[PDB]
């Protein structure tokens, strides 16, 4: 849950942040953040379930690494980032709606989805940051 | 260069042939006794141990055991072809062949002895040999000890040949050397269907010595460091150092009765110095050695060379001390002094580099952007065809940052200097303009650095791993000035032989770590399970080191060395190696028991024990097993020498067996044993505390005895107080011990597969770089 | 009967260096802010040269341990603890040479060697009693026949 | 013991004090060797025994 919040959260940030002309020290630490969850998430197969009408759908991650180099975003970088954004974006809100659908009465506190089960393993734990809400 | 010497002379790896079958059992003829113990008329084949020399004490034993797991592997061959051991059985009825030529001397003694069953003749008279020529086949009857077959066997069964064609010659070039268009491969032979080759064991480092072991990183990548100079090509057709110093002087107007700055931009100009800054580059990138930076802050030129030094090359490749002296030198001599900042302040031991400082200082967007480049310039770790590269920035690669930086010059170069004399605006001016005065040649030198690099890198086999090194290369900037100078428009690069022979040099030195690492982790492993306690691996280690041909083991301390060896102990073993030690574990209690030398221990009984009969001993006083008896472990009691146990239970007679890998005394004598000598021979433990002397009595009562008659003539079987825990040998069955072993007919073997590949390159006036465009493009 | 000064069992068994190792791994993934790079480089290069003799140190204070308790046997007198007037000064390049020198070559006193130390510890503690008990023997006698 | 040229070799190299600014570069490694590790063994177990 917590690392689902954490993409989402890195998620947002990106679309609030990464804009164009905007100073690459506004963005220096989202970059990074960014850059570590495309790490944690690359190579890892994941699938949304075909619980009810929910489409079943497999999400691959093999994603480069967002660019350092400029002083201020310009639209390439922009674009490219939106690129990126999307495919998470729509993975996490996939993984949101599977788990909303489903409930159980020995555990419903812990995951009921098979993707947010993978999720709370460790190697994902470096995604984990700033839990505000 | 003694370095590359060393690492050019490592060879690919010791080929090892069989020509005869291991083995560690013989048959010979015994003389057999009926159960009265009257010798028979018929004699007996026994297996025996050709080379009985199986030492005293448990340990010992061990020890020999795993001497013979290194004579095993040393004796493991790559392939086997029968027909080279295969000799003529001259009693075969189709006057056939056998291997080896031992097993056609058991072959003829069996024959020709008298006392030999005719069926065992007709059995060797059938022994033969079979060809399948179609399958490429050939079958041998061998005469085996099921242990000797079994060794056999397996190295016939796991030879490391494959089956070698044009298609993978080819493919073992690189990937990117074959997709490479500005190289055209040939080849003149088609190999045949019965050619062979040894694939190179390329793993990549299981010891990670890149990791905290920083001398033997150090020594590894000066190695690399000489290996990539020795590849990286001579530049052609530069500039001419005096028509450019010429022109130099002209563009800087030299006065002769001035002190001026703009004089030491002449310093150092020379293309020794250019070759030599194009090869530390290309050779500190591919193996990944730090790198120092020289230079003297009174020469301007070399702070303008630096900054194209930093735009084009990562910084993590620069020892931080000099990185930071060099960025700190540019900053205040032609940044600030540009923009009229105040002179920075900068305080050594910063987190931040004096150009991360002035990024965020700096309002010019174009100087501020090419710091920013500067400051966030890295490698890419990428694995390329299972190996880890460090690749540059395309914007490198193409010489797009040469741009960039220009603009930042040609940004400073309009600014007016509001605190500093005219004169000195003007020698920055100057320097910036010498080197603008370059621009193309300046995009084409990074193009063909990043070029030279990438592929020279494609012929790199172990990662390319980042980290700084103990000790650095030193760059002066001069050499750098030299190389932005004289560079011309001759574009080259790494010739197809240089390319080959570096990539051969770098699987030759990856082969033969893996190699030596596979060996240090059998010996280490094998030692553990042999439970040789006594044993300190260091030497094992330190021979280690020593087939690395690279390092001077008398540097290297012992801590070192017992980190390494704990670093190999946590590796799997090869499996090869694992295999014949598990044949050597499954069979070493039965091969320390055919040993005529040791007894494998001795019940000392109070009481009278009839002698076994065997037939190859008469009577004998032989325990199969320790079954019924308290057990004192020889070995534990020679180690901790507490003889407590051991003397309460002589003094009161207790009866006991004493286990271990013991000598004994064979003795004939009927009368001895009616004088119970053999109870006679443990008192000198309690006396002396010790048992490495205990030698005990092993009676072999037959009618070869001189007092036989008392067996015989009164109907009397022989009784002892004491045992000798011992095997008796297995009989040699000359059909059972009879195999087909199989192998390949024949076949060829190669070595050097690049051998059969004839390589050139396109005119270098068309070769092209990743972009398909030209690496060079001036005029 | 005799009071003995001994260690914690962690440095008996000398796991207590692994802590120690633990420590100063640790300091040598320290970034130190603002110390100058070459001096940190140097400073965390010692720290490991320390660190990457975890085995030789471990076995040097079991060593030295076991030496001090066998040797401890031999002691009859009280091992009393006092800060005393004069030191014995130790030079830590010493203790440099001795956690970078030492190898596994294990080395126990000597039977005979303990018996000789146990035997001048005996003779010293019997002859301290015997003239206490002459000493004492003369003064009260002294007293006692009024030679003021 | 640990070969003493090869241990000074080890820390001299890892240490590299040549490069550093330290008013004293001699004097750093000065005072290792088999006697001074001998010395402080029996040093510390002679003054933890008395």
């Amino acid at each position: 849950m917590d690392v689902l919040y954490s993409l989402s959260k890195t998620l947002k940030d990106a679309r609030d942040k990464i804009v164009e002309g905007t100073l690459y020290s506004n963005v220096s630490d989202l970059i990074q953040q960014f850059n570590q969850m495309i790490i944690t998430m690359n190579g890892n197969e994941f699938q949304t379930g075909g619980i009810g009408n929910l489409p079943i759908r497999n999400w691959n991650f093999d994603f480069g690494l967002l660019g350092t180099t400029l002083l201020n975003l310009d639209a390439n970088y922009v674009e490219t980032a939106r690129n990126t954004i999307d495919y998470f974006v729509d993975f996490v809100d996939n993984v949101c709606m599977d788990e909303m659908v489903r409930e159980s009465q020995r555990n419903g506190i812990a995951p009921q989805s098979d993707s947010l089960r993978k999720l709370s393993g460790i190697k994902f734990k470096r995604i984990n940051f700033d839990n505000s809400s | 260069e003694s370095i590359l010497k060393k690492l050019e002379d490592i060879k690919p790896e010791q080929v090892k042939k069989q020509t005869k079958l291991f083995r560690i059992f013989e048959p010979r003829q015994l003389p057999v006794y009926r159960a009265n113990g009257e010798k028979e008329l018929r004699n007996r084949w026994y297996w025996k141990l050709k080379r009985d020399t199986l030492p005293d004490g448990d340990y010992d034993v061990r020890e020999y055991f795993l001497n013979l797991y290194d004579q095993v592997l040393t004796e493991m061959p790559d392939y086997l072809l029968l027909k080279d051991m295969a000799v003529e059985n001259k009693n075969s009825r189709d006057a056939g062949k056998v291997v080896d030529s031992e097993t056609a001397a058991i072959c003829d003694a069996i024959f020709q002895d008298e006392e030999t069953e005719g069926v065992v003749r007709r059995f060797i008279a059938e022994m033969r040999q079979r060809v399948q020529a179609d399958r490429n086949v050939v079958n041998y009857p061998s005469i085996l000890h099921p242990i000797d077959h079994a060794f056999n066997e397996y190295f016939l069964q796991h030879q490391l040949v494959e089956p070698l064609n044009n298609d993978i010659i080819f493919n073992y070039i690189p990937e990117r050397i074959r997709n490479d268009v500005n190289y055209i491969l040939n080849m003149d032979r088609n190999l045949p269907s019965t050619a062979r080759y040894i694939r190179p064991n390329l793993l990549q480092d299981r010891l990670n010595l890149h990791d905290n072991f920083e001398s033997l990183w150090d020594t590894i990548t000066t190695s690399n460091y000489i290996l990539a100079r020795s590849v990286v090509p001579d530049l052609k057709e530069l500039v001419s150092t005096e028509a450019q110093i010429q022109k130099m002087s002209q563009d800087l107007q030299l006065e002769a009765l001035t002190i001026q700055s703009e004089t030491q931009f002449l310093t150092g100009i020379n293309s020794q110095a250019a070759n030599d800054c194009f090869k530390t580059l290309i050779a500190a990138m591919l193996s990944q050695r730090t790198m120092s930076l020289d230079f003297v802050t009174t020469n301007y030129m070399s702070l303008i060379s630096g900054m194209w030094l930093l735009t084009v090359v990562p910084n993590d490749m620069f020892i931080r001390e000099s990185l930071v002296a060099c960025q700190l030198a540019i900053i205040n001599t032609i940044i600030y002094p540009a923009f009229g900042m105040q002179r920075m302040h900068y305080r050594n031991g910063d987190p931040q580099t004096p150009f991360q400082i002035a990024e965020q200082q700096i309002q010019n967007f174009q100087v501020a952007n090419w710091l920013h480049f500067v400051n966030n310039n890295q490698f890419r770790q990428v694995v390329i065809d299972g190996v880890l590269n460090q690749v540059l920035n395309d914007n490198i690669r193409n010489g797009h940052v040469v741009n960039q930086l220009m603009e930042a010059l040609m940004q400073l170069s309009r600014q007016q200097f509001p605190t500093m004399p005219v004169d000195y605006k003007r020698s920055i001016q100057r320097g910036i303009l010498l080197l603008s005065n370059r621009l193309g040649q300046l995009v084409d030198l990074t193009r063909l650095l990043a070029y030279n690099y990438e592929t020279l890198m494609a012929c790199i086999t172990m990662n390319m791993q980042h980290v700084q090194t103990l000790t650095t290369e030193k760059l002066q900037l001069t050499s750098v000035t030299s190389l932005c100078m004289l560079i011309g428009n001759a574009t080259v690069i790494p010739s197809p032989q240089t390319l080959f022979h570096y990539y051969n040099v770098n699987v030759n030195f990856h082969s033969n770590y893996n190699e030596r690492i596979n060996d240090a982790v059998a010996i280490i492993t094998a030692a553990n399970r042999l439970n040789l306690y006594q044993k300190k691996m260091k030497s094992i280690v330190e021979d280690f080191l020593k087939r690395l041909q690279i390092f001077d083991i008398s540097r290297v301390p012992d801590d070192q060395m017992y980190r390494l060896r704990d670093r190999l102990r946590l590796l799997p073993v090869e499996i090869r190696r694992l295999d014949i030690f598990n044949l050597i574990l499954m069979n070493m209690e039965q091969i320390e028991r055919a040993s005529d030398k040791i007894a494998q221990g001795v019940i000392i009984a109070y009481r009278d024990m009839q002698l076994e009969r065997d037939e190859m001993y008469g009577y004998v006083n032989i325990a199969r097993n320790l079954d019924g008896f308290q057990q004192i472990n020889l070995e534990e009691l020679m180690r901790t020498g507490d003889y407590a146990q051991i003397t309460n239970m002589l003094l009161n007679n207790q009866p006991v067996a004493l286990v271990g890998a013991l000598p004994f005394i064979t003795d004939s004598s009927v009368i001895s044993l009616v004088a119970k000598l053999d109870a006679t021979v443990f008192a000198q433990i309690v006396k002396l505390r010790k048992v490495d002397t205990l030698k005990p009595i092993l009676y072999k009562i037959n009618s070869d005895s001189n007092d036989f008659y008392l067996v015989a003539n009164y109907d009397w079987v022989p009784t002892s107080t004491t045992k000798v825990y011992k095997q008796i040998p297995q009989q040699f069955d000359f059909r059972a011990s009879m195999h087909m072993l199989t192998s390949n007919l024949t076949f060829t073997v190669y070595s050097d597969l690049l051998a059969f590949v004839s390589a050139d390159t396109v005119e270098p006036i068309n070769a092209v770089a990743f972009d398909n465009m030209r690496i060079m493009n001036e005029l």
